[PDB]
């Protein structure tokens, strides 16, 4: 008795226990709180109000089987890559404010339109996150980054050697200006010598650095590797 | 984790280690854990200190024996019990989820209730270091579909959650990405610079009920009615 | 392109039955694409391969070949083109690392420690969880150390160059290497990583990589050895890693417990960089520079 | 960064009389609890009433206010100067006997403005928000076999409880029930 | 780092007839509105350079404070407060310069925040001019001068297991080792 | 030769997105990237296809 | 109650817990110290200035 | 006479008795220094006699 009865005439400094739901009433310890609702408990035994939530993205439509995770593609850039329903969705969020940046319509069929899941990413040197749903076949999602700098003032910059971006455009391809994103850049490719021009980027100096970022989709397809012998 | 391949299905826990070689075809070797599964790919989490997952009862970390360095589960979520159990009908397995808040120590749970099958209502925040528990809870519920930790290009390392606020026809109408821990203590926090226009807000915490004169009582939260803008009340009835 | 046989620079070949095509060991330089080959003209072809068909065909069966590229860029104003002739701004060969450092678009390590003899090169800007370890000491040039860096089937002895891809969170990187206890400790900037070789040194065969916490490291400045345990800054304090005696394996403990409140200024980006580690040994004491919101120089 | 009075919603949307390029914030309130152990001194029978409840608040996350630098759009500069950034203020509800009709005091840390006879010059309201740690003494007179703590809020206030202590005193076990 | 001495930036000379450099004056400057009565000191509320720490107990006036050049007076004039600010209680208006300076012996000695040594003699600090000061030693002698910085240690808080009972102190017993 | 690399693909793109193509990647959208030997495993043709990912020891 | 009153009318020389800026006042160790600066604290529990 | 100021600093282990009279629910010490001066602090003990229960506030 004596125990307990000097505890509870005590000052009750320790209670970083958290909540506990399961134990009676009687038998709650010292250090735990039967109800705990929005409180955060500090390891020292403070008991403080949590935080709020900032909404930074909102839109309205019908959404089910969602997921959202985050990701740097192989300069440093960092977006949020997310399917909704059907669709694979980028964003990028900067002072709390997330932009749309992509929209991958009808990645998926109605069978994964509700269907969550199982998200990867790996680090290469054209990184990729790989969307495994138990329906569909496996889904990767690829960045493929080039980097140049600009020798003349004007709207335009030119990329020597891009073969990778023949199908460059604004659904494909995002134009960062020293870290800064270009609104509508217009892209012209040429196949005779490899080289995409890229205009309407605005005022550019000499030596300002021009990162293009181009995200694709792919399926993954059943395929048999031999050697010729 | 820890040298080892841990293969969570849903009634047990294997473990695959190489040994002092890779793991190939000729070098496997399947350890039998425990008999407590996990519930789905997205409720496997690795902390500072151990990998933790969510099985029907609760909540699970693994750890090494001290006899002769086997694996063994350890119940985190003792105390809260309770909490637990909705996940033994398929329906509600795909809807809980598991994050990792590294800025804070903690693990985020969002969990689910009987009545909404669309994404998890309540969440649950673990601190790692003395294997606490908490409960964050918003009106109408904090409907999540995933929890994830990115990098805003100003701020930098946060936890986004993506969620709805509204419902149409017991499907979600809406899609909105929010942001934790912000710099006030409201919830669905949003700035707008004024123009002369209206400001949208959220859903109204409420329940509607038909009266029928021989019922008296009618019930206040989710528990009792089932509907998505219920809210949870002060336990004080002199408030 | 610069080419060193047996310790003395050779001159290139452009022309056909010049002068120096006469000149044994001898070279000539060539550029091959899927669409053929073409070889070399003028000092100004864009070349990416070397032979020695010279009017003496070939090489001695041990001649050392040596060929590099002098191109200084991505490096300061005051440095040379030329080979090392104890000088300053010379070029010192690096067998193999511009297959995993980008000396066209300037990636280039970031990361140094040294592991059982071997230098160890951790951090890519474009291959972010990649590190690549040199040949045991002096093993392919005697007299030189720590020079090779190559992977192919040309030497497949263990003694040779090896690397270790890491698979982990995203927007991770390797930050900081040490060696401790038997084990290489890669730290990343969300994870820490250990690599053990058992009972053997650690080579392409014998590299196995434990997963120890998902604490990782500010930058390499944050990591030291004490008389008693190895310490680490991360993004929430202080943590030093201990063995397990369930098992053996490593995880880590929180030492600045108590300070918790003081930490957390270093997961924006551009403080990354600014807190730094020392330790003195003299006083038996760990110097932590920390820094704080609104100074971002030091 | 001036809150104002909520008006009334109209079909979800809700509009405000605010000068053009005014910083609007707006988000729904959550309810915050802690709620403490049950004391029965180790009986089941005896009464113990209660005298007073120590809480021990640490407000430095609090004591910090609004400078003139702050000023958006010409607003009122002496409506947001010396203005508390993070309000502090909580309630404090105390149940006996299992009973969950307890007594209540709701504004611990005093008024969020000036009253006559109460506020104090050159320090803004409440004044026990601007000291770093505050202890406060609430008294709480009541008689029961069990008795228990909830500190709670449903505002945009924060409250960040360090410590608590009850005083009480044992009597006899003459409990009989609620009705 | 551990110098022979207990003064920041120690810097040895011989006596020339040259002067001394001093590094920066600890000290933070601030455009006064009229509208503002609160302004930080402490680095985390001010974000400058050459901010320094204050001694947490107000009732020591560690502050040389200046409006327009105008010595303002640590109780009449100004209030150091608990949380990093100091209180303007008189009038001033909008664009004076607001100075405070680190003086830990007061108004009395604004150059205290320096030590000199002239021969392994402590000198009173001379005024500095344009962060350099002359003494007038003779040629030869050895000028050792630093920054002085604040050490302090502090007890844990002493309750005796009570948040409202009264403990009168009596007496401190210090053991020091002086060898 | 002996040394040439044969990859035959299947490019039936059922069980996928309406906006996928039935052709190899080439810097597109909805094309297809080999998996050497994963039908041997998943159904290509009842729709049963893996789902969950992982990584361990440099191999998916 | 007996623990700490008789704690904190005894003589405190094991001061060797350095510097504890995460508990409560009411909860700082008495080998800790809330505030420390520019104070060395040796492993015998003496403080000293730097 | 003979020793130098201050006399105190002369004895190699000194203990002070510093009187502090003031009444409060919690007490604390700062033993600070703003000078060139040293101190080592070897221990401490405090002499507080305890009363029933009127705090009120500083306001």
């Amino acid at each position: 008795r004596n125990n307990e009865v000097a505890a509870e005439q005590s000052i009750q400094s320790n209670n970083f226990g958290g909540l506990n739901t399961l134990a009676s009433p009687l038998n709650v310890p010292y250090q735990d709180s039967p109800l705990l609702l929005n409180t955060t408990v500090d390891t020292s035994g403070q008991v403080y109000k949590r935080k709020g939530t900032r909404i930074t993205y909102t839109t309205t439509g019908t959404s089910t089987g969602c997921y959202i995770t985050g990701f740097t593609s192989g300069l440093a850039y960092q977006f949020q890559v997310a399917k909704r329903g059907r669709d694979i969705l980028l964003f990028q969020t900067t002072n709390d404010v997330t932009s749309l940046l992509l929209t991958k319509s009808n990645v998926w069929d109605t069978r994964a339109e509700a269907v969550r899941p199982s998200v990867v990413t790996t680090s290469e040197v054209t990184p990729r996150v790989i969307f495994a749903t138990g329906v569909n076949k496996p889904v990767q999602l690829l960045f493929v980054e080039q980097q140049t700098t600009q020798t003349a003032n004007g709207t335009s910059v030119v990329f020597s050697s891009a073969d990778r971006f023949v199908n460059a455009s604004t659904a494909n391809c995002l134009v960062y200006v020293n870290r800064v994103l270009v609104s509508a850049p217009s892209f012209s490719y040429n196949a005779g010598t490899k080289q995409l021009t890229v205009s309407n980027l605005g005022s550019t100096v000499i030596g300002d650095v021009i990162d293009l970022v181009s995200v694709t989709w792919q399926w993954w397809a059943e395929s048999q590797f031999w050697y010729g012998d | 984790w820890q040298s080892s391949l841990f293969i969570l299905t849903r009634q047990a826990v294997f473990r695959a280690n190489g040994g002092s070689s890779i793991l190939s075809s000729t070098n496997r070797v399947i350890s039998y854990v425990s008999s407590n599964g996990c519930t789905n790919s997205r409720c496997i989490v690795r902390t500072d200190f151990n990998v933790m997952y969510l099985s029907d009862t609760g909540v699970y970390n693994i750890n090494p024996l001290v006899e002769n360095g086997e694996y063994t589960v350890k119940e985190l979520s003792i105390k809260i019990r309770d909490k637990f159990g909705v996940t033994r009908e398929p329906v509600y397995e795909e809807l809980p989820w598991m994050a990792y808040d590294s800025v804070n120590k903690q693990v985020l749970l969002g969990y689910p209730d009987v009545g909404q099958t669309n994404t998890s209502r309540y969440v649950y925040v673990y601190n790692t270091y003395r294997e606490s528990w908490t409960e964050y809870n918003t009106p109408c519920g904090f409907n999540i579909w995933s929890t994830t930790e990115y990098t805003d290009r100003l701020l930098g390392t946060s936890v986004c959650s993506i969620l709805y606020t509204t419902t149409s026809s017991g499907t979600p109408s809406n899609f909105i990405i929010i942001r934790w821990n912000a710099s006030l203590y409201i919830d669905f926090i949003q700035r707008k610079t004024h123009n002369g226009s209206s400001y949208e807000l959220t859903t109204q915490p409420a329940v509607t009920h038909t009266t029928n004169v021989n019922q008296r009582r009618y019930g206040v939260n989710f528990t009792l009615t089932r509907q998505n803008t219920a809210f949870t009340i002060n336990p004080v009835t002199t408030v | 392109i610069d080419v060193v046989v047996n310790g003395v620079q050779r001159t290139p070949i452009y022309t056909p039955g010049s002068a120096p095509d006469s000149v044994y060991r001898n070279y000539y330089t060539y550029f091959a694409d899927t669409t053929g080959a073409a070889t070399g003209t003028s000092s100004t072809s864009l070349v990416n391969g070397i032979f020695f068909d010279a009017i003496p065909l070939g090489l001695a069966t041990n001649d050392t070949v040596e060929a590099s590229n002098n191109t200084n860029i991505h490096i300061g104003s005051a440095s040379i083109a030329t080979r090392y002739n104890y000088n300053d701004g010379s070029y010192i060969p690096a067998f193999g690392l511009g297959d995993f450092a980008d000396y066209l678009n300037g990636y280039y390590p970031s990361v140094v420690t040294f592991f059982q003899g071997r230098l160890v090169f951790g951090g890519f800007p474009h291959r972010p969880l990649q590190v690549v370890f040199s040949n045991v000491n002096d093993n392919i040039t005697p007299g030189r150390y720590y020079n090779s860096f190559s992977i192919t089937d040309d030497n497949t002895a263990l003694s040779s160059a090896f690397d270790i891809i890491l698979n982990s969170r995203p927007d991770d990187r390797v930050v900081a290497l040490i060696e401790w206890q038997s084990s290489l400790f890669i730290l990343t900037r969300q994870a820490v990583f250990r690599a053990n070789g058992g009972s053997s040194i650690l080579s392409s065969t014998n590299r196995v990589i434990s997963y120890v916490s998902s604490n990782g490291c500010t930058n390499s400045r944050c990591i030291v050895r004490t008389d008693f345990n190895v310490m680490y800054l991360s993004d929430t304090g202080v943590y030093n890693i201990n063995p397990l005696v369930e098992n053996g394996e490593y995880t880590v403990k929180e030492l600045s417990i108590k300070i918790r409140d003081k930490f957390g200024v270093t997961r924006e980006p551009v403080y990354e960089e600014l807190p730094w580690m020392a330790y003195d040994s003299v006083n038996k004491q760990v110097l932590l520079g920390y820094p704080d919101v609104g100074q971002t120089n030091t | 960064n001036i809150r104002q009075v909520s008006p009334t919603p109209s079909a979800g949307t809700f509009t405000l009389g605010a000068t053009n390029g005014d910083i609007i914030n707006w988000g729904v309130n959550y309810l915050t609890i802690y709620t403490t152990p049950q004391f029965l001194w180790n009986s089941l029978g005896n009464f113990k009433r209660t005298q007073h409840a120590y809480l021990f608040l640490d407000n430095r996350d609090g004591v910090g206010v609004y400078v003139a630098s702050d000023v958006n759009n010409g607003q009122d500069i002496n409506q947001l100067t010396e203005l508390y950034r993070v309000p502090i203020n909580f309630n404090l509800s105390v149940m006996y006997n299992n009973q969950l009709d307890g007594s209540t005091s709701y504004d611990v840390m005093g008024y969020d403005s000036m009253y006559w006879d109460e506020g104090v010059f050159d320090v803004s309201s409440p004044y026990d928000q601007y000291q770093p740690y505050q202890t406060l003494k609430i008294p709480i007179t009541g008689i029961g076999y069990a008795f228990q703590m909830l500190i709670w809020n449903h505002s945009d206030e924060y409250f960040k409880l360090g410590g608590y202590q009850i005083i009480a005193k044992q009597k006899g076990k003459r409990h009989i029930g609620r009705y | 780092w551990n110098a022979s001495l207990y003064i920041d930036f120690i810097q040895r000379k011989t006596h020339n007839g040259s002067s001394y450099e001093l590094t920066t004056q600890p000290a933070v400057t601030h455009t006064t509105n009229v509208n503002q009565r609160r302004y930080g000191v402490n680095f985390t509320l001010t974000r400058q350079n050459t901010a320094f720490t204050i001694n947490p107990v107000t009732t020591v006036n560690d502050l040389y404070v200046t409006l327009d050049g105008t010595l303002l007076t640590p109780n009449v004039d100004y209030i150091k407060e608990e949380t990093g600010y100091i209180y303007l209680l008189s009038t001033f208006s909008t664009g004076q310069t607001l100075k405070i300076a680190s003086s830990p012996e007061g108004n009395t000695t604004p150059n205290s925040w320096y030590t000199v040594y002239v021969n392994n003699i402590r000198q009173v600090s001379p005024t500095p001019s344009a962060g350099t000061f002359t003494l007038g030693a003779t040629n030869g002698d050895i000028i050792n001068w630093g920054v002085n910085y604040l050490t302090i240690y502090t007890t844990p808080q002493f309750l005796w297991n009570s948040l409202g009972n009264f403990k009168r102190t009596q007496h401190a017993y210090l053991f020091l080792d002086n060898r």
